[PDB]
């Protein structure tokens, strides 16, 4: 009944919403892993 | 005698927004590159052999992130500025400082900019957008742009500043350390995040047996008025089912190996894949097909 | 591929093989053999592990943030896909 | 309707996102950007700006890293938005537009890279500029690799406006169910790319121990992912000291 | 009852499961096979295949390493088979023999070293018979060499099938409910021994400490046996690279 | 000259099957072992001393997994053949390269074959048997002994066509470490089936307070009707006690402590008993008749 | 009511069967446990 | 009320809990022997007995290790003691007495401090009379530092049975739910300055990753503080066996 | 000669007691020490010159813990008897000896006396105390009472006995090793400790948003008997909301990102503030006021 | 409703009681912290 | 024990402690001590540990594949315990 | 703080540094340089890191149990932190 769409926003059949939760890590979860990623391609 | 003001120094900062103009594969950013040297070299060299010789020389192999390459264009003008005027520098020198630093400067670079402050940046514009907030946009105009015009001017004026002074204190001993490190962290993080963000869920249901005698609820001799509430967190504190039925599906027969264990297996092909020289446009579009299939076959 | 980019890549090459500092760094000689010898088939090599352009900063800072015109040349010698999806 | 001024307004817009798709620089084809503008050139600014506020989470970790491309959204956001406008709904319809956003985000990925090979062309024509020292050719030369990235996703936004309310609307009245919900779950599965060419860059024999701990730490759901990382840095501060004592 | 064509029948059968329980080549002793040719020739066929079904899963990884012996399937398969047939009570004395299998599969275990123990003594007989050079008196003695083994199983059928259906349904209604219950929760406890020679034979200083760890993981109940596995060999593959570098 | 054939090979191989024939605990597969050979030595050697002397030979203590013994009789029957026809070997690589094969050929069949391949088709076939199928017994024999006879006899061809070619790159640098490294995840992996898969449950109770208000859900101010249950849950969610009581029982002691400590103790003192020469048969008797004491006095 | 027999068979008072999951991680333990040990053995 | 023999008893009492604070060797400054001796010589002996173990459970781990020094629970304990028997309420005053106590142990630990560093002329005074070799003057000095050491919780308890009961009780009816409740906080804050303390002496740039791992290792809750140190030697000894080979 | 007789040792042993009679920070229990010794210095030596020395001698710098000092104590007498009878023991064997005994003792009689034995004795007699039996405080008297005095007078006449044969088997090469694992595991159970036992919990409400349809039971439609019970178990089980609204709390933002995330922030305060030189009294008191403050302004 | 004091025994607004199982946790970890502490500071 | 068996297995290792080969490899010459003496004392070693068996697939490995008659001998003078009770 | 104590904690790490055997270590010349530098700026060094004392003990197990007068008179020239808190 909500398709998932990643960073804590799915959807629903009238209207999508972000989860907080889900938004906050990933903010956090792409940081830690840019930042290593980034370091590791030098 | 051959002095850059300050006027042709911002000349090259309002040129540097085009640093990626061209953008073809062979060389990445040198059309970005060579154009914002032009107000420094116009001045700097004034015969046709003299401008011919700069502008090959700039036209080579340059790509970094192009808000990290301002401290590389104040060295770069360092150095052009002290051969104009009389320095043996010959082609070997004006390209390894560039190459010294487009590589190192970009995995700082793009963690930095790209991937902490662009998204901690726009989920606040996010947040107040998703809630009927013009204030939403124009945070993030202003945000992203007074940072980036206070980083690239100031450092290009710190790379001229400071001549290739500050490239021979940058040995690797410390870079043989940090990258095998990071790697460390990444092959473990991204794991991490193989098990978790990557969405392979499996809906078909295998076996439905019918259970027995003690094993559900029987919801027919439950007491009637606050004790059959009482027996009804009881029994399922104990492990008694909600349903006369136990559902196993196909998620938990994997699920009951190792979770996300479907998402390695397309985590593994991908890689697989990439090395098959495939191109990931090909892979991605057909990635989108299979959810198409395998949502209509009632799979995923 | 282009007849032009193969034969200057193996003139590359083979220039980059016999400078005494390039020999030392061993990780290079790596990039180097299989790159001459893709160019040996006609063929253009493809970084989809993206090593080659790392190195060349790592030997590049090794000699004193000095670069030959060989691996300058040879830098657009290489594939480096081009399809990014992000972290998410 | 759209008016004349509209019509070109809106134009106007749809080049600079692919003027700014490749310089990003002041970042207009950012969804919270791009979207609002779209909205408000055409009086339809809340549900435009809304839709910005929902894709540009979507479209949070999309950065082009060396030779890698984004999932263009410079024509996710201002086509998409079009659409939007054109076919009503205006509070009613963020939903129905994004659904079409991510495979538009992917469309103009193929697009992205078109052009990003057309712009081979033109550095060969500016290496003999480089041969006769013309500081005119070089510059003249590199506003067409500048402008080709505008008309990018200009030449789309036309033939969405060219194709006007009419069928707009009859297709997203004629969508299936299934065609919306099988996408959303390969858009969850397209990360599993990133992860690849990211992991094949850092796959060795050495390491591959530390993917594998990491992978089965992720099954304990009380972890965060701070703390997975904290535990990332952990191996990683032991193994070097462990291993420079060993070395030497 | 039992005819005198099924008598000898029942005893082959059993005789073969003993032949066979030393061989380990047709796998004539396991459950399933095992219950099913004793069932088949008795009549009581389905509730002896249910029963070899259900007691192959409790053997299921009882195998013989070097001179360590499994708990003998041949005797607990034949014995628990004729329980069931010679008592009555097909399907509903499915458990009831389930639960004397797993003691006689110990039983078994005393027989068979007691067989093998003897079974040096034709040893001796056949070094001698080297130092001859008697090819015949070496094939001889090997098909007796193997006949004892089968018989090992066929004289506790021969006393079982002695002990006729009346002994043997009085018995299984004077098993104290007791007797049952604390034979199982001994059979949870055993495995303690067998982890107890593999770990002696396995533990020293070095590798104490991945016992505590792998003890002290096994309590978090998201992680899985593959996923403790997982984990046990990474640091098996950094420890191998780390004690490699500090080594040489 | 002494060429063997292709029919006493295959008898070999039909001898074979009793490999374990014997079983004495002084020499394991000796008997089997020398029985095997008997087709090829009457064919390869006439004399009655020479016959004394293979006799002699192959008496001498051999022992590994049945199935993964074709290759050493193959390679036996290599070595014998050039050596009935002529060559200087003296009964130091006869033994040499049975020993050499005897052991690490073990540590790969009975993985392989007992606790891999036996049980994955035992419990596959059982499944069906349970379910009153005839099926499954059918199966089991077809399926273990179709792969049985294609491996016992492929490779017993194998051995006789590479000799002793192949333990010459057998080498011990990397002997060393596959068992290291199977021991480090042997001691982790007996380690989490100790802490899971010994059941030693202790029943007795020890402490039964009685709560105060506010501890346990209070079943007699409860609402009646679609407000009874949600102020249940609620009062679930926060804690409190389904009883007025709370029961602590002697396995929530030792839990508090650890999980399975009392499994780590039990291991240990077989692992204590097994050293002190006890023979196992007593530790597990003893061990029936433990669970049935501590049943009877309601410890276990 | 139902005493532990291994390998995913409990039992009842007339009646024994089979849990899946808990026969299926009895191969996965074997399957690993038995690799080590001849392994270590060897 | 408390008669002539009482309140002497009760201040010979508080002197030996003073003597006993630095002493540690008969321990009547431990909570429960000391509530135990305050109860028996005032009358109310089973509500002193009741709040002295629930002190020797809050005191469990309160032991001087070095320069470092415990919050002094023999003043806490004779405090809220007497607390206890002037304000009435003997077993309702056992909550007020035991939140009173944890303040009133932070200044015994002052009053400690002060003592000990009043101590130094003490010592110099002995440092003179080894210079002039006189055993006398060094028993008479010891024995009166014992003396102050004892009365420096003999003479708070003095002012307190000086204050009588009435604005004893007074004081107990005038507590602000929100004073009694802030102070239980701040006490659940305390033990993060010995953490720091213990950290401060151990912390190394080779240990921060340990402390990172069990931190986050803490947030399993399945996971017990045994099975946490079971986890942590067998870190240690896996670094310390690879470190040695590490050296050589 | 100068031999010492029972009595003295015993005397010896009454007077340590007060081995922590002075306590000043300069010099930490010298005072008790020498007081301990006094009847060693006067039946050891008469002149005035020698008493003089001893004593001077017995003033310095002395501390370990009280219990496990009676080992020093008779090395200590059996040292001060040879110099007393002739020896060449000159100022550097007493004192060395005595330092050498100080630290490890400590280190070793910290963790047995203090943190495993006392707390345990007092558990046992706070939990008999508050479960109204007197036998509490009597237990833990008498059983403290008779370890100390039975242990302080066995090691005193081991460490008599022994002379300073002990101390010469003490080689450094293995402190190094028993300090460095102590330091780890230490550190790790400190960092749990910090994670679990440090208590920094905030209360404010952040964000309550009013949930669509199908997010919570609704507990309007639900059917009466036997059967609401059963529909809000399964709705409550497939993680429907048990209210219309969700409470987001500040320590659950905080606890989204890591658990003890406030106390580690405490513990590295409290770190830096140490560093500082500011006294720990002070800083405890000010964390008393800070409790006091942040539940008055409702944050904690 | 419940104020923690640590080691086991919170309090009520009439009765205070010690939790067991926080009695022990707190004396297990005590023990290693003091153990540890000892050890490494000599 | 026996007593033709406990003279042989102090014959058989005797002549092993002499080999130079059986000398080099260290685990093997801790083993036969211990084989002597337990031989001297008239028992017969418990190795539940199963340890001489594969160090002699050890020596034998590092010798070419090669043994000796004494080795080869001495494989029947082990206990190994015998009561398996499986994984389970 | 008291000029005597500054002095004679000056006198005393001067004389410990000309030691030979307390020059030898490393880990203690760093305490004692420090402690004469605090010394000579008229301040009492405060170690947080109780580090100087079990330092004394590990020179002095690895002098045979031997210890000069210098470093006695200075085990008393440390502040060492005195307001516990507990483990609980
Ligand atoms: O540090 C060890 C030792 O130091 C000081 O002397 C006192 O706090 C003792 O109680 C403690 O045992």
């Amino acid at each position: 009944m909500a398709r998932s769409y990643g960073n804590g926003v799915y959807c629903n059949n009238k209207k999508c919403w972000v989860n907080r939760g889900e938004a906050t890590q990933s903010i956090i979860g792409g940081m830690i892993s840019g930042w290593a990623s980034g370091l590791a391609g030098m | 005698q051959l002095k850059l003001t300050k006027k042709d120094r911002i000349s090259v900062w309002l040129r540097s927004t085009f640093l990626q103009g061209s953008w073809n594969y062979e060389r990445m950013q040198n059309g970005g590159w060579a154009y914002t040297l032009i107000p420094a070299l116009k001045k700097l060299y004034k015969t046709k052999e003299d401008r011919s010789a700069a502008l090959v020389r700039h036209m080579e192999f340059f790509n970094t992130h192009p808000y990290v390459a301002a401290p590389i264009l104040g060295v770069t003008l360092a150095l052009e500025e002290e051969r104009a005027n009389g320095a043996p520098i010959d082609d070997v020198t004006i390209q390894g400082v560039k190459v010294g630093m487009m590589g190192p400067l970009a995995g700082i670079g793009d963690p930095v900019f790209w991937f902490t402050v662009k998204p901690i940046i726009g989920a606040l514009a996010a947040s107040l957008a998703m809630s009927g907030n013009i204030l939403g946009p124009i945070i993030y105009f202003v945000a992203w742009n007074a940072i980036r015009m206070a980083f690239t001017w100031y450092t290009q004026e710190f790379g001229y500043r400071a001549g290739s002074k500050i490239t021979e204190d940058l040995s690797g001993g410390i870079l043989q350390d940090i990258t095998k490190g990071a790697s460390i962290l990444g092959m473990f993080i991204l794991g991490s995040l193989v098990n978790r963000w990557v969405s392979v869920k499996f809906t078909p249901t295998v076996s439905s047996v019918k259970l027995d005698k003690g094993a559900f609820i029987d919801w027919d001799k439950l007491p009637s008025g606050a004790k059959g509430i009482q027996s009804a967190l009881q029994q399922q504190a104990q492990g008694l089912s909600l349903t006369d039925h136990k559902i196993t599906t196909l998620q938990d027969n994997l699920d009951s190996l190792i979770p996300g264990l479907a998402a390695l297996g397309l985590t593994l092909f991908c890689m697989w894949l990439l090395k098959k020289k495939v191109s990931p446009i090909v892979i991605i579009l057909g990635l989108f097909v299979v959810g198409i299939v395998f949502h209509l076959l009632h799979l995923m | 591929a282009d007849y032009k980019k193969i034969n200057s890549i193996l003139t590359y090459t083979s220039t980059a093989l016999k400078n005494p500092k390039i020999i030392k760094d061993k990780d290079l000689v790596v990039l180097l053999t299989i790159i001459q010898e893709e160019a040996k088939q006609n063929r253009i090599f493809y970084d989809y592990k993206r090593k080659f352009r790392p190195a060349v900063t790592r030997f590049t800072i090794d000699n004193n943030f000095e670069i030959p015109d060989c691996l300058v040349k040879l830098l657009s010698a290489v594939e480096t896909p081009k399809a990014w999806s992000g972290f998410s | 309707d759209l008016n004349f001024i509209q019509v070109i307004l809106v134009i106007f817009v749809a080049f600079l996102a692919g003027v700014e798709g490749i310089l990003d620089q002041f970042h207009f084809h950012q969804p919270v950007i791009a979207c609002t503008l779209i909205g408000l050139v055409t009086g339809n600014l809340l549900p435009c700006l809304i839709l910005g506020g929902t894709l540009q989470m979507i479209a949070l970790g999309w950065a082009n890293v060396g030779a890698a491309v984004a999932p263009d959204a410079a024509l996710a956001s201002i086509a998409s938005a079009i659409i939007l406008v054109l076919g009503g709904q205006g509070k009613a319809g963020v939903t129905s537009a994004i659904a079409i956003a991510v495979p538009l985000a992917v469309a103009g990925l193929l697009l992205t890279i078109i052009v990003r090979t057309l712009a081979t062309g033109i550095v060969h024509i500016m290496d003999a500029a480089a041969k006769e020292g013309n500081f005119r050719k070089i510059e003249m030369w590199q506003y067409i690799a500048i402008i080709m990235q505008g008309v990018r996703i200009a030449i789309p936004a036309g033939l969405i406006l060219a194709i006007g309310a009419g069928p707009v609307k009859e297709m997203l009245t004629a969508m299936p169910v299934w065609l919306t919900d099988g996408l959303a779950i390969g858009g969850g599965m397209v990360v599993a790319v990133g992860y690849a060419m990211v992991i094949n860059m850092m796959a060795t024999k050495e390491v591959w121990p530390f993917f594998a701990i990491g992978f089965v730490l992720a099954t304990i759901s009380q972890l965060t992912l701070i703390g997975l990382g904290a535990i990332g840095i952990s191996l990683a501060l032991i193994y070097l000291a462990l291993s420079k004592q060993g070395s030497g």
